[PDB]
């Protein structure tokens, strides 16, 4: 890992398990913050 | 003022077993942890044990060991001619509430 | 992954007073309580200063006390430690040292540590 990132102060955060010849699909909608 | 006390010096030959003792009081090591510490010359000095028999990853298994008491020790073996270094005891204090170091002890491979 | 830079390390006159700007990369800062950990050539460690996650100094050695000044920031992930009226006992070599914990003080044990900088003291 850590090739994406460099550097960083962070707020929020959040863990979880794993979101997933095989289709995965997504919707990512941001609204009202 | 209690401080710790480490052998100045040790030497033995490749193979055997070498004791390292960090002899102190109720105080630094009668009642808390010890850790301890190598050092290459010129280098930073980095882990190599906690909770008194412990070991970070990649401590050499070779060089290990607990006392109890007042004293604490460690324990080595398969001397490699590059395990020439010095060896620190690392302690908090109950009552003075200053961490304490131990002298340094070097390790000589003949 | 974790490394220390530090600063402030140059000859200094018996006098003058210091500052010794330790950094960090690659760690939460605002987690662990950091340490300055001074070594003479040719001696073993001496403990200098201390630090928790609140800045709420842990306390000095017997023999710097009143004369050393540490703090932190956790914004610009830094750990200062202003000398004031060095002598010649002085010069050594200063780690940024590091701790596990956040307190500080029931036997901790210093995971990583800095190259360290060089301080000399003299005419
Ligand atoms: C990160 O640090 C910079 C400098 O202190 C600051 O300007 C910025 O607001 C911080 N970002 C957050 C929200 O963590």
């Amino acid at each position: 890992f850590r090739v994406y990132s460099s550097a960083n102060n962070c707020t929020f955060e959040y863990v979880s398990q794993p979101f997933l010849k095989n289709l995965r699909e997504f919707v990512f909608k941001n609204i009202d913050g | 003022q209690s401080v710790l006390t480490q052998p100045p010096s040790v030497s033995a030959a490749p193979g055997q077993k070498v004791a390292i003792s960090c002899s102190g009081s109720t105080s630094n090591i009668g009642d808390n942890f010890v850790s301890w510490y190598q050092q290459f010359p010129g280098t930073a000095p980095k882990l190599l044990l906690y909770d008194d028999a412990r070991r970070p990853s990649g401590i050499p298994d070779r060089f290990s060991g607990s006392k109890s008491g007042t004293s604490a020790t460690l324990g080595i073996t398969g001397l490699q001619t590059g395990d020439e270094a010095v060896y620190f005891c690392s302690t908090w204090d109950n009552s003075l509430n200053v961490v304490l170091f131990g002298g340094g002890t070097k390790l000589t491979v003949l | 992954e974790v490394q220390l830079v530090e600063s402030g390390g140059g000859l200094v006159q018996p006098g003058r007073s210091l500052t010794l700007s330790c950094g960090a990369s690659g760690f939460t800062f605002e987690d662990y309580a950091m340490h300055w950990v001074r070594q003479a050539p040719g001696k073993g460690l001496e403990w200098v200063s201390g630090i928790d996650w609140n800045s709420g100094v842990i306390g000095y050695a017997d023999s710097v006390k009143g004369r050393f000044i540490i703090s932190r920031d956790n914004a610009k992930n830094s750990l200062y430690l202003h000398m004031r009226s060095l002598t010649a006992e002085d010069t050594a070599l200063y780690y940024c040292a590091k701790d596990v914990y956040s307190e500080s003080g029931s036997g901790s044990y210093y995971d990583y540590w800095g190259q360290g900088t060089l301080v000399t003291v003299s005419s």
